[PDB]
RNA sequence: GUGAAGAGUUUCU
């Protein structure tokens, strides 16, 4: 939906406990990293024979995630985490 | 040395003393005798490829790619530097 | 024995307590505790909350040594000493006071719960915690700390 | 004396005099037999330090091995079990090289005992190694106490159960947290024996 | 492995 890309809310950050202006963006994974224990186990793993080792998602549907507010406080650098219902189109402002 | 078992020189106070030489620990000394047979065989022998080439990168003051050729070439960086070292001795000994 | 068992009160009975309809069959669940997430989730549940997934840190090569500390509270510091070093000063007035050496009675960290009686006492150990150092020093006696 | 020069000199593979040497022995190696017997060893101080000795009794063998890992000798790569072991292709056998150049060597000289070996020389196809034998049924061995222990019959092809140099090495045999699978059934027996005690 | 030309202290045809 239609979200402003500032917000005036609450800040939990220590400096600034009240109400201050936020600028809001969308959440956005980030990159898997390779160094990642997980990552290496499973690598680890795979090598060698008896070919794939885990479970591997072959099919996708529930394309709405979640929609995920990350909330910067101006002045503070600050930043939170807002969860909102999940929807097909977002856009900020 | 407070007595305590916390602390930077924690323990039990006792009365220190010098332990003996232990000549397994001597190894790794250079005897003089073992040197001059490596400065003979180092004229026998001549350089190994790799080592002409790091010497090369040394005496084009290519420090860094030296580096990283005898790091690559060795193994461990550690015993490039060794190697480097060693190599970069030899090339001003010519000089 | 086998004389008192259930199993020869059963002879003549023709299903051995295990029931006519639901029978006595080979693993009818699963062998073990397979299952737990799956078919048995409402016994893991409620019996054993915790049991599945990952909490903390792992350490590798744990060598118990090091962490070695059994404790001992104020109200057995006096137990450790033998009965005629008790009569001797407890509850006494003496020049010196007695020595009680809690590691070599196995205690690396005395604690403070309980009471002291009002006579000084000398308290060897690696640790103590801040609240048992406080009640010893209000008995008169004092804390040494050792290795 | 000499051996300490022809060690410090046998240290440089790469060097102009050792790479041509290496050549052409190479070369003469491939020319004889896959096993053929040594007048002399091709490094006298190698030979030395792994317990050889120039005296009647001891014997120097030459042999080449295949280089290279162990492919699967099964049908037409056909393993019939689970994917975990329809593995063919780049699998490795647990025995280094040098223990096959014993092995094979001290079958083709059943009446000697197995001491030692060493690496000689090597191309893409092979490896050759150079195989250190004793006479045990030689006086000049059974009248010598630096070399009497291998006549006793417990030491009778010993290369065949891992107890040369290289066959303790392979076997993993060492000191400390890095060899705890030790021998490793007489460790696994350990652990996996269960232990019922009179408990009375 | 050993030799010859060519290419903007080197290795490519
Ligand atoms: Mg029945
Ligand atoms: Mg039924
Ligand atoms: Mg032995
Ligand atoms: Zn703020």
């Amino acid at each position: 939906v239609n979200i402003p890309k500032t917000r005036k809310t609450y800040c939990p950050g220590k400096n600034c406990r009240k109400h201050t202006v936020h600028r809001v963006t969308q959440y956005k994974k980030g990159p898997d990293s390779k160094l990642a224990q997980g990552k290496r186990r499973y690598d680890r793993k795979q090598s060698g024979f008896g070919g794939q080792t885990k479970p591997v998602f072959h099919k996708k549907a529930k394309v709405t995630k979640k929609v995920v507010l990350r909330l910067e406080c101006v002045s503070c650098k600050y930043k939170n985490q807002l969860v909102l219902k999940r929807c097909k189109h977002f856009e900020l402002g | 040395a407070p007595g305590l078992v916390v602390g930077l020189n924690k323990g039990k106070t006792l009365t220190k003393r010098q332990l003996p030489e232990r000549p397994s620990r001597r190894k790794g000394h250079l005897s003089k005798r073992t040197a001059f047979v490596r400065s003979i065989v180092r004229e026998v022998a001549g350089f190994a490829p790799y080592e002409r080439r790091v010497m090369e990168l040394i005496r084009n003051s290519q420090d860094k790619r030296a580096r990283k050729l005898a790091k690559k070439r060795l193994g461990t960086l550690k015993r490039a530097k060794g190697k480097i070292e060693e190599l970069t001795s030899v090339i001003q000994s010519s000089r | 024995p086998t004389h008192t068992s259930k199993t020869r009160k059963l002879r003549g009975h023709v299903s051995a307590g295990h029931g006519r309809i639901g029978k006595h069959r080979k693993h009818p669940g699963g062998r073990g505790k397979a299952g737990g997430l799956q078919h048995l989730r409402s016994h893991f549940d409620k019996y054993h909350p915790g049991y599945f997934g990952k909490v903390g840190m792992r350490r590798f090569h744990l060598m118990k040594n090091p962490l070695w500390r059994p404790t001992v509270n104020l109200d057995r510091l006096w137990t450790l000493v033998p009965n005629e070093t008790r009569e001797k000063y407890l509850g006494k007035n003496t020049e010196v006071a007695p020595v009680i050496n809690v590691l070599q009675s196995g205690y690396g960290k005395v604690l403070g719960k309980g009471r002291l009686p009002d006579t000084p006492v000398i308290i060897q150990t690696r640790y103590v915690s801040r609240r048992a150092e406080e009640k010893i020093k209000q008995a008169g006696g004092v804390v040494e700390l050792i290795a | 004396g000499a051996y300490k020069y022809l060690e410090e000199l046998a240290k440089k593979k790469q060097s102009d005099v050792n790479l041509f040497l290496s050549r052409v022995r190479a070369w003469e190696y491939r020319q004889m037999n896959v096993i053929h017997r040594a007048s002399r060893p091709s490094r006298p101080d190698k030979a030395r330090r792994l317990g050889y000795k120039a005296k009647q009794g001891y014997v120097i063998y030459r042999i080449r091995v295949r280089r290279g890992g162990r492919k699967r000798p099964v049908p037409k790569g056909q393993t019939y079990g689970k994917p975990v072991h329809q593995g063919v292709n780049h699998l490795k056998y647990q025995r280094s090289a040098r223990c096959t150049a014993e092995e094979r060597v001290g079958r083709y000289c059943s009446n000697l005992r197995v001491l030692n070996s060493y690496w000689v020389n090597q191309d893409a196809t092979y490896k050759f190694f150079e195989v250190i034998l004793v006479d045990p049924s030689h006086k000049a061995i059974r009248r010598d106490p630096r070399i009497n222990w291998i006549v006793n019959p417990v030491h009778k092809h010993r290369e065949s159960r891992g107890l040369t140099s290289i066959g303790k090495k392979s076997r993993g045999i060492g000191k400390g947290h890095r060899y705890n699978n030790s021998p490793q059934h007489a460790t696994w027996l350990r652990h996996n024996t269960l232990s019922l005690r009179r408990y009375r």
